[PDB]
């Protein structure tokens, strides 16, 4: 779309109706009439536009109403309602811009936020902006988090996010705005070699990647029309599905092969028949031949009845002639089509070893994607944020994806190599526990408001815990954080002197040989200055590879490429980075996914942040005190960069509500 | 609501392959089998047949006798009615045959004859007779 409307969509909100948001903080006006719900809406779309339309600097309310026409520019309550609620909710003046209104004299509460991430960061960001006073706590000795940007030279290569999934939509286009990354489409065009090191013909290609997709529509089919979701008291994997719709491909092969030759046999058989009939016919006619010669050895003039022998005996000669002839008429057609039979076998096969195995790197790609092997996919749900998907292609960082988190870093209170153990809220508030990771013995302690925790799902799974929540978080949320899954997904970074591959060309695929390492090395990619080629390892081969020595890793990585571009043209590679995020204290996976037996509703269980009891029993309920932001508590936008940074949103607004009160909603 | 084109997913079959662990191996394996006997079927009667071709070799074409052209005259000789009797009593009512033997009279004629002979011929009793065997 284009104009407020576009601003609507390019927001993530439906431009005629209000959210379930809206309605929450505009109770009057969304049960109210109509009309006003027009107005309402088109003030909150044209507000959009203003931010959207220049991002670089703060929107005020003043240049709101400035910019609005009556009817629209009468009601400035409205206005100013409106221009709050999205000034709260981080969808405008968020991000990088220039503060009209220099920051509050003083703040007011104390926050305190784990984890520098894009979640934290923006967060942070957020309430700064908001007048509150925010400190962040790192583990580790950067910002960014799983944006793990590695620069060497003029060697610059993502180990972390690498992409930009579309700018329809997405919340990262204001700041692309907001901060020169230099963005660059990815050719879609991949190619993809066998273990040999051919080139796989278009053909072969296209044949297999189409019976891919085929077969992912299929298991859609089982899921939704046979409600194929449990089997034996277990959920079903996207992976279990996936073999057995294949096997039921397979099954039809078979059994429509049995069926054709079974249409030959009969065939065949009623022509045996046909022969029998026909052979006796001539064993008749033979003799019957014999007896009308000897008749007819009566020379005539004979009498009747022997005259009568000779014609009667002709006649009956001649009748089996005729009949004959008809089945050899018949004899011939049967031939001929058993001709044709043997001529239109059904296919041999649902697919070739060759065949298994394109398809398998196609298997290996949705692995990387989910970060995760289909076994542990949950069939009903894992695509369910399929529907939130951005508009345009996608996009790489051309100058690493590092620079965001270090855009938006700047101006806050950030503290390196803390690393949090322990996080007690209570009533009065929370105390943060903290160490330095360089020597563990030296301690912090951090008194605050609230905390948002940030940690990765995976840092939260961990057993035993790496960090301590006192209290114990409840049953409702740790079971979330069991059932979610985190997966695993690792780049390997290859750095050379000269370009040797295709620069045409972003990405291109080797084909593994087993399905067990379709994972592998599946995916090379080519998108930096430099010459840097980046290759993902995917699937179950992820936590396997984590095992073994970068040179090794390498090694592998240069036989492949050796194999494709011919040994003499890959040289050596001058600098070479792999990584191992499972293994990584401060991540222990790549991104959320939903796991079968989960669902989306377990991203909102993450969400919910949690209430600490009384301090003195009987006295009334507390304000909540520890929240929850991060890739994996976004339910519509899970693992991803703007999703992480959209939570962070999310949360910093919640607070604000909470601790410095909504003025907004009445 | 209907799976893409020529994937074939059937509820039957899905609880089949479904059922236990090797299942699905179990009913592949069946019709692999399976398969292979119908395969080793055809060709027993593919020699069979073949086999009885070779008896039928060389077709009928020695026994062939030459087609006979016969006006369908009017008259009846004796001799004509003579055959005609010893016709039906070798054909029953077959006229065709009749005709055919008779060599030169229409298949009317026949019936023709047959009414109206009826009663010297005792066609009755002729008819009875070839009727009893
Ligand atoms: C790992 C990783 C890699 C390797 C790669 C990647 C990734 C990852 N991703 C994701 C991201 O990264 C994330 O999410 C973010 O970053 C997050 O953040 P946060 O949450 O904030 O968190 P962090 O960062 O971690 O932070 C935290 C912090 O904390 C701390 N700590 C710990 N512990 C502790 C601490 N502190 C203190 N104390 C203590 N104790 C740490 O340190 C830190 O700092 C991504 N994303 C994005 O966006 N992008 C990209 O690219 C990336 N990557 C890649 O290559 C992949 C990914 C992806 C995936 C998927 C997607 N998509 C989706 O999902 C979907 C949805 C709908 C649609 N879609 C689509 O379309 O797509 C498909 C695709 C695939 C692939 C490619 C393209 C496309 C996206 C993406």
């Amino acid at each position: 779309p284009s104009g407020v409307e576009g601003a609507a969509f390019q927001s993530r909100l439906p431009h005629d109706r209000m959210t379930s948001q809206e309605a929450a903080c505009f109770p009057d006006i969304i049960s109210g009439p109509q009309q006003t719900q027009k107005v309402f809406l088109f003030i909150r779309n044209r507000t959009l536009q203003l931010w959207l339309d220049n991002p670089k600097i703060q929107l005020t309310f003043e240049a709101t109403l400035q910019q609005l026409e009556a009817p629209y520019n009468s009601d400035t309550v409205l206005v100013h309602r409106v221009h709050s609620y999205l000034e709260r909710h981080g969808l405008i003046n968020f991000g990088i811009y220039k503060r009209i209104k220099p920051l509050p004299t003083k703040k007011t509460g104390k926050v305190i936020i784990i984890g520098s991430g894009v979640s934290g960061l923006a967060a942070a960001r957020q309430l700064q902006s908001f007048g509150m006073d925010v400190t962040l706590l790192e583990a580790r000795d950067r910002v960014g988090g799983r944006v793990a940007t590695f620069r060497k030279g003029n060697y610059v290569a993502d180990l972390g996010a690498m992409v930009v999934t579309g700018l329809g939509g997405n919340p990262m286009a204001v700041v692309s705005k907001q901060v020169n990354m230099e963005l660059a489409k990815i050719k879609q065009k991949c190619p993809l070699y066998e273990a040999n090191g051919q080139a796989v013909p278009k053909e072969k290609d296209e044949m297999v990647e189409q019976e891919f997709n085929r077969l992912l529509e299929a298991t859609s089919y089982l899921s939704h029309q046979l409600d194929f979701n449990v089997l034996n008291n277990k959920p079903v994997s996207l992976g279990q599905a996936l073999e057995v719709v294949i096997q039921l491909q397979e099954k039809h092969v078979k059994d429509e092969q049995i069926e054709h030759w079974k249409k030959i046999v009969k065939t065949q058989e009623e022509l045996k028949e046909l022969l029998n009939k026909m052979v006796n016919l001539k064993e008749k006619i033979k003799e019957l031949h014999q007896q009308y010669k000897e008749a007819s050895e009566v020379k005539p003039p004979r009498d009747i009845t022997a005259e009568f022998l000779v014609k009667s005996k002709h006649r009956d000669l001649t009748a089996l002639c005729k009949e004959y002839d008809e089945l050899a008429e018949t004899q011939g057609k049967l031939e001929e089509k058993l001709q044709e039979l043997e001529a239109n076998p059904p296919s041999d096969v649902y697919l070739s070893s060759r065949d298994r195995q394109i398809l398998d790197w196609h298997f290996a790609n949705l692995e990387f994607a989910n970060a995760t092997p289909l076994s542990t996919l949950s069939l009903k749900h894992w695509d369910q944020d399929d529907d939130f998907e951005f508009t345009g292609s996608h996009l790489t960082v051309r100058n690493g994806y590092s620079c965001v988190p270090v855009a938006l870093a700047e101006g806050l209170d950030i503290k390196l190599n803390t690393a949090v153990r322990q996080v007690r809220y209570t009533a009065s508030g929370c105390e943060v526990i903290a160490v330095n990771t360089r020597s563990t013995s030296q301690t912090f302690i951090y008194k605050c408001d609230a905390v948002l925790c940030t940690l990765p799902l995976g840092v939260l799974k961990q057993q035993p815990p790496a960090v301590q929540f006192v209290p114990p978080l409840p049953e409702w949320k740790t079971s979330a954080v069991q059932r979610m899954g985190f997966g695993n997904l690792n780049k390997v970074v290859l750095c050379f002197d000269r370009v040797f591959w295709d620069p045409s060309v972003n990405l291109f695929g080797h084909v593994g040989s087993t399905t067990a390492s379709r994972g592998e090395l599946f995916l090379f990619w080519n998108l930096y200055k430099a010459p840097i080629l980046l290759a993902l390892v995917a699937g179950e081969a992820a936590g396997i590879m984590e095992n073994i020595s970068d040179d090794v890793i390498v090694g592998r990585c240069l036989a492949i490429l050796k194999g494709i571009f011919g040994s003499s043209a890959v040289p050596q590679p001058k600098e070479t980075v792999v990584s191992r995020w499972r293994a990584d204290p401060w991540a222990r996976g790549s991104y959320s996914y939903v796991a079968a037996g989960s669902s989306g509703n377990d991203y909102d269980l993450m969400a919910q942040p949690i209430t600490p009891g009384p301090s003195i029993p009987g006295a009334p309920q507390p304000i909540p005190r520890l929240f929850f932001a991060g890739e994996h508590t976004i339910r519509n936008y899970p693992a991803t960069v703007h999703g992480a940074l959209l939570s962070g949103l999310r949360e910093a607004g919640r607070i604000a509500d909470q601790f410095l009160g909504a003025m907004y909603t009445l | 609501r209907k799976p893409p084109k020529g994937m074939f997913l059937s509820q039957e079959d899905v609880e089949a392959v479904s059922a236990n662990a090797t299942a699905a191996t179990t009913v592949l394996r069946q019709l692999d089998m399976e398969l292979v006997s119908v395969k080793r079927q055809i060709q027993n009667i593919k020699q069979t047949n073949s086999a009885l071709k070779e008896k039928l070799d060389g077709g009928i074409e020695p026994y062939r006798l030459p087609e006979v052209i016969q006006k369908c005259n009017a008259r009846w000789t004796t001799e004509e009615q003579l055959l005609a009797v010893q016709a039906i009593r070798k054909y029953g009512r077959d006229f065709q045959a009749i005709s055919d033997v008779i060599g030169n009279k229409s298949v009317v004629q026949v019936k023709n004859f047959f009414v109206n002979y009826r009663r010297r011929f005792n066609i009755d009793e002729v008819l009875q007779e070839w009727e009893a065997e």
